[PDB]
């Protein structure tokens, strides 16, 4: 109960301090949780669906939200328009847009719309956004915005911050313990991928549940029931359910 | 060959200098900090002239944000980026409200044919020792021969 | 003078380069340097209330997230990334064992099945990987014979001169008579026991016809992409529609991007009731909707439970049945184009509310004949005939932000992200690829046009600026820190 | 004695259950091979006797030099073993070179006659080969090399798969 | 060098 | 304010190095290509993106000068008003290379 109190205090003062303040925008506060400003969104992944209405409305709304949030004048977001390359996969769109947004984060590279033959003169009035037609390798991108507009009046925005700002809220010992685990998992995944890409066994269809038909409901009713390994298989066992050693 | 191929709906019109200027400024800016462009180079002057040919009041605001907040402490290439960017800003400000200009600062090259010892002919367009810029080009073109 | 044996040693033997496919979790910087990137932000966020993307994967026109990124960032495939395209498009297969008698363990061609040098992968398949991937002309062999140039309809024509009779069975003749009434005749063949049915004057038949349809170009999954090569069992292939094959491939590969070789490995750290799946499609299952709506009407041989494969929430169901076997929060957004971003919204609000620790969030759709025609009738997609008149190749009329753009271009595939709590990612040791700081969804306003976009999402920047004499101390990091 | 127990308990069994029996007895078989038999278990990473796939290229090469080259006599067990080591180094060098038409460090196998210093220089050039685990492609290329005809059979057991009798006895 | 209208005295 | 027609200005020609000079000075140039493809228009797009000074415009048009039906149609496209489908220009220079 004290661990909950510490977690709730950190929530109140670090993560969602902006939930109750009308003077802090959701986008301002979301970045400010990581001590980042609106100037730190480097890339805007535009829904960019090669339509007359969407590519004007989306640029206008990104310009307006960057103009209201007090972006430094002369600091446009680099607009990436992935749909020129992949097309528009209505449901999958925002996923490909988001996945690329993560790839843009780690590399720092901003892809360019290589079909940007001629950007609208109607898009020059949006100074808070830039429209690359050529990949530019930057020195580091703090955050990326991904906006997707669907049919039936459903706009959506995700904002993706670099993992470096999560690893800075935690102490040295935690980071160095996490790093060794990630390195070990990286070799395990390396082995798995090299085996699977050569033997066509990447998707291992599972016929059995971790719980047995007789331990299915006891696992459901224990918030602490967890899987153990045996014979290279992770399964639920009789001795791990409602255990007296699992709440110490 | 006499087959008519013109169609008014295949015309490709290119106007958006305002976007390409801002793209090229920041392309050169990261070329500087990653060690790909120094100020002594001659193509750097060419593309800085092409940036000041496209200078708009919003383009100097674009340049100044990235020059003011260019972090000097990250390395010496960031010092070079800030100095060169500030000089280009100062040039674009006074070129601002003036007339875009075709100034070719290419390094003048002449022909040299040489036969290698193995017997190969190579024609190299070599940089001229006596004529390095079109100012000297015009002077020696007026010189006759 | 020197002979042919000494001069041969004058030349050096070079290294024959080959691929070095790694998985490459994001490069972790040292703690000392990452405390320089961010100032003293230590110990100030709740790690349980931070959602981080730990894995991600795609099934798109350019393959997976690695090869799509190679074409996006560079525009040319690397040698490691061209071999991935050759592997997914089925150009090369990894043979191990005896080939033509000689023992060989390496990549071999598929059409002729001969060993290939890994420089010869690019040199041999640059022209075929690029021609059968990305945005290209619709290929009917990827869509059950759908040729847009020959899009098939049926025209209802009333017969003016009665047809000659044709021979059919007991129930089919009874069905014909039941539907046609006095406008047909059925007679049993006493020698055979089967009927002859004659269609009379005035009965309505359906004469097939074809139209040349305008939309010829789409972003297909690369030709030769198959779910056999990813390990999908042929039973699942034969039962389930190809959208869920894309979903399963993207899901397993996203878990691999999260370092999760075995999906049951979540339960080592998290309760089974806390591994959710908040992914969803905008229209998914259209291959089964076409089966139940148009293939049943034609009395075509159709899967009996085709209806439960047309659902949008059945695809996460297949992920749970085949891969996760979890009892966590199942959710399924339907947001048309903005459904993989509202899937993230639903997943984040699922995690932060404590409902789940791991949630799969994403989106997926399929390209089919019917969705393409209907997007064409509503003037949403670009006309390929008009773009070809303007001298546009299929790789250049998907033109966002461009002056002469004339509509979107429909693609197909899937995209999945394994998103997770930050402290769970740090305990599991999974690659934290990103931090999902914010996600929002919004409706526009009163209107009379469903596909008309709007500025409803502008409310993500809504803040109040009436009184600035006292700046807000809450945006100050140190005031919050000492609080 | 290990030969006798091994061919009494595993090699006699049919091929269908042979892999299963090897999987069951793996730990005991590896333990016996390491400290009791002529041909040790090849796989040995830092801190423990491992499997072949979970070894780095540098340590695979070092283990080959350990079991195939003889330190005290300063000669290889057999010249074809030296040739196999050279071919594996060919694969390692090819693995860690982006396409550039570079020049091979190993241009002739006769500079493997003293392999410690050459291996040190080779994995000085490729520091990342001492950190990347051996890939599956190179892992079973290793098994192809270990079983090439017209070659002395390797003095170690690299895998415990169906062709374990071939590696253990031949 | 970078730092525009130069006058001519000797054409 | 100089409106130019340039014919025979393919990549690697004198007509293409005057396009860089014309567009750099702010000229509004129609450029003829007898071979209209993706790489021709991309070459010209790159030329405008690197040398396209403020106010400069570059229209890449297919045009066969061996066709009189293209010669009279191109000048009509250049001189007709934008309401009629043209450009509404008045050429200040013609460079038929």
């Amino acid at each position: 109960e004290s661990k909950r109190q510490v977690s709730d205090a950190k929530k109140q003062w670090g993560n969602s301090f902006y939930k109750s303040d009308p003077r802090i925008a959701p986008l301002r506060g979301a970045l400010a949780a990581f001590n980042l400003t609106i100037d730190d969104i480097g890339v805007a992944s535009f829904h960019g669906t090669s339509t007359v209405a969407n590519d004007k409305n989306e640029s206008a709304t990104i310009n307006n939200m960057m103009k209201h949030l007090g972006r430094s004048e002369g600091n446009p977001v680099f607009g990436v328009f992935q749909k020129y390359l992949t097309g528009h996969p209505k449901g999958a769109a925002g996923a490909w847009m988001l996945n690329g947004a993560i790839q843009i984060l780690e590399s720092g590279l901003v892809p360019g719309n290589r079909n940007a033959d001629n950007v609208d003169k109607l898009l020059e009035q949006y100074e808070y956004v830039l429209y690359p037609s050529r990949s530019i390798q930057t020195d580091g991108i703090k955050a990326v915005s991904v906006t997707s507009f669907g049919f039936g009046q459903k706009g959506a925005q995700a904002v993706v911050v670099h993992p470096d700002y999560l690893f800075a809220v935690l102490d040295r010992s935690t980071y160095e313990e996490y790093a060794t685990k990630v390195s070990a998992r990286n070799k395990k995944t390396y082995r798995y991928m090299h085996n699977a890409i050569t033997r066509n066994t990447m998707f291992v269809a599972k016929d059995k549940a971790p719980y047995s038909d007789e331990l299915e409901q006891p696992v459901y009713l224990d918030p602490l029931a967890r899987v153990e390994e045996n014979k290279k298989k992770l399964v639920f066992s009789d001795k791990t359910i409602q255990s007296s050693q699992s709440y110490v | 060959g006499i087959q008519p191929t013109f169609s008014a709906l295949k015309s490709r019109t290119y106007d958006s200098y305002w976007n390409w200027a801002r793209q090229d400024v920041l392309s050169m800016y990261f070329d500087i900090i990653f060690g790909k462009l120094t100020s002594v180079d001659r193509e750097t002057i060419n593309q800085c002239i092409q940036i000041m040919n496209r200078a708009n009041p919003t383009l100097i605001k674009f340049m100044q944000y990235h020059i003011d907040h260019c972090p000097e402490y990250k390395g010496e290439t960031y010092k070079l980026a800030k100095r060169l960017g500030q000089q280009l800003i100062d040039n674009c400000k006074q070129v601002l409200t003036e007339d875009p200009v075709y100034k070719d600062v290419s390094r003048i090259t002449g022909p040299k044919t040489k036969v290698s010892a193995k017997g190969n002919i190579e024609y190299e367009e070599t940089q001229k020792d006596s004529v390095r810029k079109f100012e000297q080009y015009v002077y020696e073109m007026a010189q006759g021969g | 003078v020197n002979g042919d044996n000494v001069d041969a040693n004058y030349s050096k033997v070079m290294v024959e380069p080959r691929a070095n496919m790694k998985f490459d979790f994001p490069t972790l910087k040292s703690y000392d340097e990452i405390k320089q990137i961010a100032p003293e932000l230590e110990g100030m966020l709740d790690l349980e209330n931070v959602v981080v993307v730990t894995g991600f994967a795609e099934v798109g026109p350019w393959g997976n997230s690695r090869t799509r990124w190679e074409m996006e960032a560079y525009g040319e495939f690397s040698l490691e990334g061209a071999i991935e395209m050759a592997w997914i498009m089925g150009f090369i297969k990894y043979h191990n064992g005896n080939l033509k008698g000689k023992p060989y363990s390496g990549w071999v061609d598929a059409k002729t099945q001969t060993p290939i040098d890994e420089k010869d992968i690019k040199s041999k398949y640059e022209e075929e990987i690029l021609e059968h991937s990305g945005i290209r002309l619709i290929e009917p062999e990827l869509f059950n014979g759908y040729d847009p140039k020959k899009k098939q309809m049926i025209q209802e024509v009333v017969v003016q001169h009665d047809l000659e009779p044709f021979e059919c069975s007991k129930e089919t003749a009874e069905q014909y008579k039941h539907e046609h009434g006095e406008k047909c005749e059925i007679f049993e063949i006493e020698e055979s026991g089967e009927y002859t049915v004659r269609i009379l004057k005035g009965a309505t038949l359906y004469v097939p016809k074809a139209l040349r349809f305008d939309r010829l170009v789409a972003g297909q999954i690369p030709t030769g992409w198959d779910a056999r090569t990813y390990g999908i069992p042929e039973d699942t292939i034969s039962q389930v529609d190809p959208i869920t094959l894309y979903v399963l491939v993207a899901t397993v590969e996203a878990l691999l991007s999260a370092g999760i070789t075995d999906p049951y490995e979540f339960y080592k750290y998290v309760h089974v009731s806390e591994v959710g799946n908040c992914s969803g499609s905008g229209m998914g299952g259209v291959s089964a909707l076409r089966g139940m709506f148009k293939d049943r009407y034609a009395d075509k041989p159709v899967q009996n439970d085709i209806l439960q494969e047309s659902f949008i929430n059945t695809m996460s169901a297949w992920v749970n049945m085949l891969l996760l076997s979890s009892s966590g929060p199942i959710k399924t957004p339907v947001g048309a184009c903005a459904t993989a971003v509202e899937s993230v919204d639903i997943g984040i609000e699922t995690i932060l509310s404590g409902k789940a620790k791991v949630v799969l969030v994403g989106g997926y759709d399929d390209f089919q004949e019917e969705g393409s025609y209907e997007f064409a009738n509503m003037n949403a997609t670009s006309n390929s005939i008009e773009e070809f008149k303007h001298g546009r190749t299929p790789k250049e009329m998907s033109r966002p932000t461009t002056t002469t753009r004339n509509g979107f271009m429909e693609a197909q595939g899937s995209g999945i992200q394994v998103i997770m709590t930050a402290d769970l990612a740090l305990k599991m040791g999974v690659p934290i690829h990103a931090v999902l700081a914010m996600t929002a969804t919004a409706t526009d306003k009163i209107g009379r046009s469903v596909p008309a976009p709007g500025k409803g999402i502008l409310t993500t920047a809504r803040e109040h600026h009436g009184n600035l004499k006292y700046p807000s101390p809450l945006l100050n990091i140190e005031y919050r820190k000492r609080q | 004695m290990f030969w006798k127990e091994l061919d009494d308990t595993i090699f006699n069994l049919p091929k269908n259950k042979l892999l299963d029996a090897l999987n069951k007895k793996r730990d005991h078989i590896i333990k016996k091979l390491n400290n009791d038999f002529q041909k040790p278990w090849f796989g040995k990473n830092a801190n423990g006797v491992c499997d072949l796939q979970e070894m780095t290229y540098k340590e695979v090469a070092n283990r080959l030099v350990e079991l195939m080259y003889v330190k005290k006599s300063h000669r290889w067990i057999d010249v074809s073993l030296r040739n196999m080591y050279g071919d594996f180094l060919r694969r390692v060098e090819e693995r860690f070179t982006s396409s550039a038409g570079t020049v091979s460090l190993l241009q002739n196998f006769n500079q493997l006659n003293e392999p410690e210093q050459f291996t040190a220089d080779f994995f000085e050039k490729f520091p990342q080969a001492g950190k990347q685990l051996i890939s599956e492609e190179d892992c079973d290329y290793f098994l192809m090399l270990a079983a090439r005809p017209g070659q002395k059979p390797v003095p170690f057991v690299p895998v415990l798969d169906e062709r374990f009798e071939f590696f253990f006895k031949k | 060098e970078i730092e525009d209208k130069t006058s001519i005295i000797q054409p | 304010d100089k409106y130019v027609l340039v014919t025979g200005a393919g990549a690697g020609s004198i007509g293409a190095e005057i396009l860089q000079g014309l567009i750099s000075g702010g000229a509004k140039v129609i450029v003829t290509t007898s071979r209209f493809s993706k790489k021709v228009t991309e070459y010209y797009q790159n030329m405008y993106a690197r040398y396209g000074a403020a106010g400069s415009t570059l229209i890449v048009v297919p045009f066969n000068q061996g066709s009189k039906q293209d010669v009279d149609a191109l000048v009509q496209y250049i001189y007709d008003e934008p309401k009629k489908g043209g450009l509404g220009w008045d050429l200040d220079a013609i460079i038929p290379f």
